[PDB]
This record gives structure tokens, sequence and C-alpha cells, in this order.
């Protein structure tokens, strides 16, 4: 998204990719903390809820992708 | 032996708690700094305590008191709010953000 505008003859040693692209990933271990406590929340009874007024409804588990960027290896 | 948190806590230590859980002796200390909070465990191979988990001051930027009572680390925030967490793997459990609690203290006929 640049347009080079000066010159460089001088050698470069670095790496090069010709066809790779990134797939899945995962979250960092505290960005999953805060949605594992959100969907807690969510479905918690004892809730000062702002939007329901009923027993909130079971939903099937949820389960966020962790890069063990911690110590703990999850 | 001092262990220094100058690399984990540069602004002061402000609580620690000791307890002996999953075979081991999870204390956890709660500041202000990089790190909100430290949990050391004794090394088995050498003499000493290395850090097992890390919070970063993002959400909560340290703890004033602890209270552990049994798998429920009762964390008392800078702010002078109370919430539920567990000591495995501290995991947001609860929160009581209503209740601006300076001071809080848990009393139970103990038994076992």
């Amino acid at each position: 998204s640049h347009i080079e505008e000066l010159q460089s003859e001088e050698t470069a040693i670095s790496d090069f990719s010709t066809g790779e692209n990134v797939g899945p990933l995962a979250l960092p271990v505290g960005k999953a903390r805060q949605l594992i406590g959100l969907y807690t929340m969510a479905h918690n009874p004892n809730m000062t809820h702002l939007k329901i007024n009923l027993p909130v409804t079971a939903l099937p588990p949820l389960w966020v992708r962790c890069d063990s960027s911690d110590p703990e290896g999850t | 032996s001092f262990i220094s948190t100058e690399n984990y806590h540069t602004l002061g230590c402000l609580s620690l708690v000791a307890g002996d859980l999953a075979s081991e002796v999870p204390v956890i200390i709660g500041g202000t700094g990089n790190c909100a909070f430290s949990k050391w465990e004794p090394d088995s191979s050498k003499k000493g305590m290395t850090v097992k988990n890390l919070i970063d001051a993002e959400i909560i930027k340290g703890a004033k008191k602890f209270q552990l009572i049994d798998n429920l680390l009762f964390v008392l925030d800078t702010d002078n709010v109370l919430s539920l967490w567990d000591i495995y793997t501290l995991t947001p459990v609860w929160n009581w953000p209503s209740l601006h609690v300076e001071e809080f203290l848990l009393t139970t006929e103990a038994d076992s």
C-alpha cells in the first residue's frame, strides 16, 4: 500500500513467502478469560440482568481457543 | 531467602496470600505495576519459588487484600471492589462492583 521512492542497491538478508496464507488462529488467554466470563455471566440466574427479566435459557457450551500465551499451558 | 518482585511488581506489592492446594503452595501476591497478580510456587528441583501464573494490570490494576477460605480467592481490587475467583486457574467467577467494600472479613464456625 505504499510507493517506493528511495533507491537501495545494498544487499538485504531476509526471507519471503510465495503463497502461504494464515489459517485459523487462537485468542490470547486474557482475551479468552473475558469471553468465558461473559458466557458465565449471561447464563447466571444471580446476575442483575439489564435486558432479561426471565430465568436464562440454557445453551450448549462455549469453547474459546487459547494460544498458551501464559505459563499455564492452557 | 529474599525473592524480589521488582521485575513484576514495580510499584510495590500490596497483599500476599499463601495456601496449599493441588499438592502445591500457591502464593498469590497482588500489587500494582506491570503485573497485578503474581503466583509463586516452590520449585521442587531448586530452593525457591518461581512464577506460575501472571495477570496483567489491565482489568484489575492490583489487589489490596486477600482472603482464601477454600478454592475461593476473594480478591479486593484497588477500586475497593470485591470479587470471587477460582484459585486453580484464576478465572472470573463472580464480581461485586455495587458494594464499595473498603475491607471485608469472612467469619464462620470452622470445624474442618
